[PDB]
């Protein structure tokens, strides 16, 4: 009894993938709303993990790296890798063995383009806005489609900054 | 004796709630634009000490005080900020206001499905556990370091 | 700490409802949930002999997954003679977190259809079975109204 | 103890006097390899880096020296500029010197124009009834201890931070003042106070400051 109280969520991420997949037909349509609604999650998810992990905030990619596993680490229960920096330090990878949020999703749906991980994506990017760190999200390699381990990647496109006091 | 009030302004400098118990000076000025008055006079100093540090400041600002009476500052990573006065001389208060960040606001407000991010919250339990987590210690005084 | 994730998720499927349906939501969270569950519940009383049939009410086997899941007791239980019953409950997580005022109350089918959409059993209250509508008066106190899928 | 500067203004809020106790800026040099993780970005006569604070780079740290050549506002001092000896390979491996800028005092002229309101309007809209301004702003790695006057002039300093004891300091610098004030009570507001005798006497405070007694009110 209860080695996963929250594999819960898992399968309500499948429920919601196919109600917008039988809702829009197209992979990309859910794409957005995946990516989209990822972001509302980070939104709501960073300040809680900035009210435990406490950090400073992130002035470096290392730092962001560290922090961010960490928080897959308290949330989904889950230790990714940091690894394949960037010359420029803009890149890193996080190697998942197994992507928790999907035990067998599916894995051949017959649907290339529907990618899942794109939560995780939207999750990363609204946090990371939260915090004035505007990084693009997306994913190198994903078990799903036919890989090994899945592998989300992001590049340090901007540094925001607050403005117009 | 508790605490006068408490502000909170999002990482775009935006009121989100003002809770009063104890200030007296009754306003001039309509709440808002006081606000608004405050969210600059305080990223004025940010900009003060980043300016003027002697070496990296790692939380910039931390507070100010007057003689007869004090207040004390609090800087969430995400830009949220969280203000609130209270007497010169008690045990310190940043941790607290750490606390009732991580507890409080991350309870009963992001944790609030009907709390739209970017707004005013209206909870009357966000409001009731406010004024609930003040009267824990309604201590009034800082001397904060 | 991991409800968060459940708690924003769920929140966000309350913001978004088009207008097509409802509730576009299908039970297959329901029914894999149960069997989920129920992968953790390798064990309930009922004995070992095939023949003597025992039910269990699945009011307690609602108790008991709410401990799974929602974690707080189910407190108020009337019941009927026959299948159709209901739930009355102080407490509801996801309605804990709004104004415990009577003022927002629309919240509830979202909440409703997850305790619907669990297979049944031929023996009647036998603990599974599962069609369930909700009134919630006051926002805590959820009242999911039961009807079971039968008369 | 250590003081990293003094300041007085005036009814204006002029900056009248602003003596620093020689407090330097951290500095760094590392033989920097192909294009830097460092994130240079150019800002309006600042050559600085936004992110990745390694090694003791900060984010402030506005590039100061470019192997060993000057580097000016935005370009160099041989006439090269900071990005096209940059974004330029086969330069590297090269070293590049780094650190804050001290603003120029004009910069420090605007800081303390800009700090007088804060000083004027710490929210005179207070709770506490009929009440007063600020005295004692601490901050991360300096505090601000002010004296009024009580009538008219301010006196702030820049102390280190975890100190106490500091306001009868500011009120020997009030001493001083009356000191000097007493050469010309022409000598006034208006113009700021630059004697040089009246200065070494406050370095002279400094100096016993810097040493043990700050009890023992000698100065």
């Amino acid at each position: 009894a209860k080695k996963v109280n929250s594999e819960f969520l898992t399968l309500t991420y499948g429920a919601l993938v196919t109600q917008m997949l039988r809702d829009f037909e197209n992979a990309e349509d859910v794409n957005k709303q995946l990516e989209r609604i990822g972001y509302n999650m980070g939104m709501r998810l960073i300040e809680d993990f900035l009210a435990r992990t406490s950090a400073p905030r992130c002035l470096e990619m290392r730092e962001t790296a560290d922090r961010i596993q960490q928080a897959f680490r308290i949330y989904l229960n889950i230790q990714p890798t940091i690894s394949n920096w960037s010359p420029a330090s803009d890149e890193f990878s996080l190697v998942f063995d197994s992507n928790p949020l999907t035990e067998f999703v599916e894995l051949p749906p017959d649907l290339t383009n529907l990618r899942y991980s794109a939560i995780l994506s939207g999750c990363i990017r609204g946090a990371l806005e939260m915090v004035q760190l505007e990084v693009q999200c997306w994913f190198v390699q994903d078990q799903l489609k036919g890989d090994n381990v899945t592998e989300l990647r992001v590049k340090f496109v901007r540094r925001l900054e607050e403005v117009i006091p | 004796m508790t605490i006068f009030n408490l502000y909170i302004f999002d990482k775009f400098g935006t009121l989100l709630h003002y809770a009063e118990w104890n200030r007296t000076k009754k306003s001039g000025i309509t709440r808002e634009e006081e606000a608004k008055l405050t969210y600059g006079m305080l990223f004025s100093i940010k900009s003060f000490v980043s300016k003027i540090s002697p070496h990296d400041p790692k939380e910039g600002f931390l507070y100010y005080k007057t003689n007869r009476y004090a207040l004390h500052y609090l800087e969430t990573p995400s830009g949220l900020k969280f203000v609130l006065n209270t007497d010169t001389t008690a045990i310190n208060v940043k941790e607290l206001l750490q606390q009732l960040y991580a507890k409080v606001w991350v309870e009963f407000v992001v944790r609030d499905p009907l709390w739209t991010p970017g707004t005013v919250v209206t909870s009357e339990l966000f409001q009731s556990k406010l004024d609930e987590f003040v009267r824990q210690s309604p201590i009034f005084g800082i001397r904060n370091i | 700490s991991e409800e968060i994730l459940f708690d924003c998720l769920h929140a966000e499927i309350v913001n978004y409802c088009l207008d097509s349906n409802k509730e576009h939501d299908l039970a297959t969270l329901e029914y894999i949930g149960f069997t989920t569950g129920y992968r953790l519940i390798e064990r309930l009383t009922r004995e070992v002999s095939r023949f003597k049939d025992e039910l269990e009410t699945m009011k307690f086997i609602c108790t008991d997954f709410w401990m799974l899941i929602y974690k707080k007791q189910v407190d108020n239980l009337r019941t009927n003679n026959h299948g159709m019953y209901v739930v009355q409950d102080k407490a509801f997580r996801f309605l804990t977190r709004i104004s415990p005022g009577t003022k927002q109350l629309e919240h509830a089918p979202k909440f409703v259809a997850f305790t619907c959409g669990l297979v049944r059993g031929a023996l009647s209250n036998l603990g599974i079975n599962s069609t369930v509508t909700a009134e919630v008066q006051s926002i805590p106190a959820c009242k999911f109204h039961i009807e079971v899928n039968r008369n | 103890m250590i003081i990293y500067g003094v300041y007085i203004v005036s009814k204006s809020g002029g900056l009248i006097f602003n003596l620093d106790n020689n407090v330097p800026r951290i500095e760094h040099e590392k033989t920097f390899t192909y294009p830097l993780d460092l994130v240079l970005d150019y800002d309006s006569k600042k050559v600085s880096v936004s992110f990745n604070r390694k090694d003791g780079i900060n984010v402030g740290h506005v590039l100061v020296a470019v192997n060993g050549m000057p580097v000016n506002g935005v370009t160099l001092d041989d006439g090269r500029d900071v990005r096209t000896t940059l974004d330029a390979p086969e330069n590297y491996p090269i070293n590049l010197k780094f650190s804050r800028p001290k603003m120029t005092t004009n910069e420090k002229i605007f800081l303390a124009s800009m700090f007088y309101p804060l000083f004027a309007i710490a929210s005179q809209l207070s709770p506490e009834p009929k009440s007063s301004g600020i005295e004692i702003l601490e901050a991360d790695t300096f505090t601000l201890h002010c004296f009024q006057t009580l009538t008219g002039i301010k006196f702030i300093i820049i102390s280190e931070t975890g100190l106490n004891g500091i306001d009868l300091l500011l009120r020997k610098v009030y001493e001083l003042y009356s000191d000097y004030v007493l050469k010309n009570p022409f000598y006034s507001l208006e113009m700021p106070i630059r004697c040089e005798l009246f200065d070494n006497k406050l370095q002279e405070l400094l100096a016993q400051v810097e040493k043990t007694g700050i009890s023992n009110i000698d100065k």
